[PDB]
C-alpha cells in the first residue's frame, strides 16, 4: 500500500486518520481501517489506540466509553484483557488502566469505562472478590477511589473538607451489601492517592498545553484542541517591508507550527529558567501558500500569502530565516502542514456532499 | 455556594456545565473524575458538580450531600419517552434528609427542539405542584444557545445570597 518504506501521501492520509479521530472518534476509526492503516477487529483497533502515539488520550477514553456502540464494546473488552491486573490492589489496577485513556469528564462516559475495569479485575483477582458479599462492591469502591482522586486533587474543592482518612473510611460504610469494606484496605487505598495523584500519561496535546500557557495575549485562542499536535517552535525576524532595509535582529518573532494554525510572537521574559511569549498573530494554514524571496536586503526570505475564491491572493506576512537551513527546514514544514489542512477541508466537503442524499 | 447539578443522561448537564464555565480561565488540565467548575455570577461563586453515578455508586456523593445548598435538575425537554424516568430520579434524591433544605431549580433544557414540551408542561410531568416545603423554580433553555441559563442564575444566585 505505501511507496519507497514510507510515501509523503500515505504518511499525510495516517496523519489525516489521527486528525480525523481526535475530532470525531466514530468517523477516524473507519478512515483508517479503510485506508489501510488498522485492521478491523476489535482487538486490532484495541492494540492501535493503545500503542499508536498521535491519539489524544481524552478522545481515546470518548471512543472507548461509547456503551451504544457494539463495536467500541468490543474494543473496550480487548483493551482491558490486554492490562495486567492479577495481584494488584484496586488503586494500582487503577493507576495502571487509567493512565492509557482519560477517564475524565461525562458520569455515563467514566462509568462504562470503570464498568469493563472492574470486570476485568475482578476476572485477574478471584480471591479478592470471595471477601466481599456482593461483586459490585469492586465497581463501587472503583469509583470512590476516582472521586476521592477529585476531591483531594481539584482545586474547586479547596481544603473545606477535602476528604480526611475517616471521612473516605465512613462514606464508604454499608456499601458491601449493608456490611463494611475492610478499614485497614480503605486506609491503604486512602493514603495511596494522598501520595500520588491519579494522573494519564503525557499525550500529543500535553506538549501543546505546555506551549499555550507560556503565551501572554488575547493565551491566542485556546490552543489545545484534541486534534492539534504542534509541528514546529523556530525564530524568524518579521519583514514588514521587503522592499527596504532593516536592522539584523530586528522584529524577532518567535513562530510555533501546530498542524493547523500557525502562531507569532515577540517574546516577554526569557528570565533564567523559562521564557514566556507575547502572542502576535494568528494565521490558519487553510488556503495559504508559501513562498521563498531573496533580495538585496534579504538573503532567507519567506512570504506567506493566502489565496481566497474571488479575492485571490493576499500577502499576510513577510520573514527573514537566520540562515538558509532554518528557511529550508520551516518552509518544507509549513508546506506539508497546509497539504495536510487542504486534504482534510477537501476530505470533509466530499464526506458533507455524500451526507446530502 | 455548592450546587449539585443533576438528571438522566443526554440532559444537557455537561453541555451546561461548559456553557456557564467558558466565561472563566481555564489555565489547566482538570482532574481525572466526574465534572466539578467553579462558576461566579453576580460576584457569588458557585461550585457545581456535574454527577450521574448510576443508582449503584448513588449511596456515595452523600457525604457532599449535608452540605449541598441547591440543585440544578436538567430535563431532555424534548424526550417524552424518559420524562416519567427524570420525575423518579428527581423524587428520589428529593427525599433525601440531607437535602430537605437545599433549592431546586429546574432546567426544562433543549427548548430549541420543535417537539419539546413547554415549562409548564414539564412542571405538570414531574409533579413540581406537589411539592411543600421547597423552594423551586422552573426556567426553559436552550444550553447550546445559552438561552435561559442566566435567568436560573439569577434566581439561584438570589436565592442563596452567601
Ligand atoms: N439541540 C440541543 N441539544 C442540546 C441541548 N443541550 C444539550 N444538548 C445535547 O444533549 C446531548 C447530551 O448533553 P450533555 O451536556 O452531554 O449531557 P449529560 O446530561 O449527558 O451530561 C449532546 O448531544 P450530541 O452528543 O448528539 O451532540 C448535546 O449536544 C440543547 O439545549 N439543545
Amino acid at each position: 500500500s505505501p511507496a519507497f518504506s514510507n510515501d509523503v501521501i500515505r504518511k499525510r492520509h495516517y496523519r489525516i486518520g489521527l486528525n480525523l479521530f481526535n475530532k470525531k472518534p466514530e468517523k477516524g476509526v473507519q478512515y483508517l481501517i479503510e485506508r489501510g492503516f488498522v485492521p478491523d477487529t476489535p482487538v486490532g483497533v484495541a492494540h492501535f489506540l493503545l500503542q499508536r502515539k498521535g491519539l489524544s488520550r481524552q478522545m481515546i477514553g470518548e471512543f472507548l466509553g461509547n456503551r451504544q456502540k457494539q463495536f467500541n464494546r468490543d474494543v473496550l473488552d480487548c483493551v482491558v484483557d490486554e492490562m495486567d491486573f492479577s495481584t494488584m490492589e484496586l488503586d494500582e489496577a487503577l493507576r495502571k488502566f487509567q493512565a492509557h485513556i482519560r477517564v475524565q469528564g461525562k458520569a455515563q462516559k467514566v462509568e462504562r469505562l470503570i464498568e469493563a475495569f472492574s470486570q476485568r479485575y475482578c476476572i485477574c483477582n478471584p480471591g479478592v472478590v470471595r471477601q466481599f458479599r456482593n461483586p459490585d462492591t469492586i465497581f463501587i469502591l472503583a469509583f470512590a477511589i476516582i472521586l476521592l482522586n477529585t476531591d483531594m486533587y481539584s482545586p474547586n474543592v479547596k481544603p473545606e473538607r477535602k476528604m480526611k482518612l475517616e471521612d473516605f473510611i465512613k462514606n464508604l460504610r454499608g456499601v458491601d451489601d449493608g456490611e463494611d469494606i475492610p478499614r485497614e484496605m480503605l486506609m491503604g487505598i486512602y493514603e495511596r492517592i494522598r501520595k500520588r495523584e491519579l494522573k494519564t500519561n503525557e499525550d500529543h496535546v500535553s506538549q501543546v498545553q505546555k506551549v499555550e500557557k507560556l503565551i501572554v495575549g488575547k493565551l491566542g485562542c485556546v490552543l489545545s484542541l484534541p486534534h492539534r499536535r504542534l509541528v514546529c517552535y523556530c525564530r524568524l525576524f518579521e519583514v514588514p517591508d521587503p522592499n527596504k532595509p532593516q536592522k539584523l535582529g530586528l522584529h524577532q518573532r518567535e513562530i510555533f507550527l501546530f498542524n493547523d494554525l500557525l502562531v507569532v510572537t515577540k517574546i516577554f521574559q526569557k528570565k533564567k529558567n523559562s521564557v514566556t511569549y507575547s502572542f502576535r498573530q494568528s494565521f490558519s494554514l487553510y488556503g495559504m501558500q508559501v513562498l521563498l524571496f531573496e533580495n538585496q536586503y534579504y538573503p532567507n526570505g519567506i512570504r506567506l500569502t493566502s489565496s481566497v475564491p474571488g479575492a485571490d491572493i493576499k500577502v499576510l506576512i513577510n520573514f527573514n530565516a537566520p540562515n538558509p537551513q532554518d528557511r529550508k527546514k520551516f518552509t518544507d514544514d509549513l508546506r506539508e502542514s497546509i497539504a495536510e489542512v487542504q486534504e482534510m477541508e477537501k476530505h470533509r466537503i466530499e464526506s458533507e456532499l455524500e451526507k446530502q442524499k | 455556594m455548592r450546587i449539585l447539578m443533576v438528571g438522566l443522561d443526554a440532559a444537557g448537564k455537561t453541555t451546561i456545565l461548559y456553557k456557564l464555565k467558558l466565561g472563566e480561565i481555564v489555565t489547566t488540565i482538570p482532574t481525572i473524575g466526574f465534572n466539578v467548575e467553579t462558576v461566579e455570577y453576580k460576584n457569588i461563586s458557585f461550585t457545581v458538580w456535574d454527577v450521574g453515578g448510576q443508582d449503584k455508586i448513588r449511596p456515595l456523593w452523600r457525604h457532599y450531600f449535608q452540605n449541598t445548598q441547591g440543585l440544578i435538575f436538567v430535563v431532555d425537554s424534548n424526550d417524552r419517552e424518559r420524562v416519567n424516568e427524570a420525575r423518579e430520579e428527581l423524587m428520589r434524591m428529593l427525599a433525601e434528609d440531607e437535602l430537605r433544605d437545599a433549592v431546586l431549580l429546574v432546567f426544562a433544557n433543549k427548548q430549541d427542539l420543535p417537539n419539546a414540551m413547554n415549562a409548564a408542561e414539564i412542571t405538570d410531568k414531574l409533579g413540581l405542584h406537589s411539592l411543600r416545603h421547597r423552594n423551586w423554580y422552573i426556567q426553559a433553555t436552550c444550553a447550546t444557545s445559552g438561552d435561559g441559563l442566566y435567568e436560573g442564575l439569577d434566581w439561584l444566585s438570589n436565592q442563596l445570597r452567601n
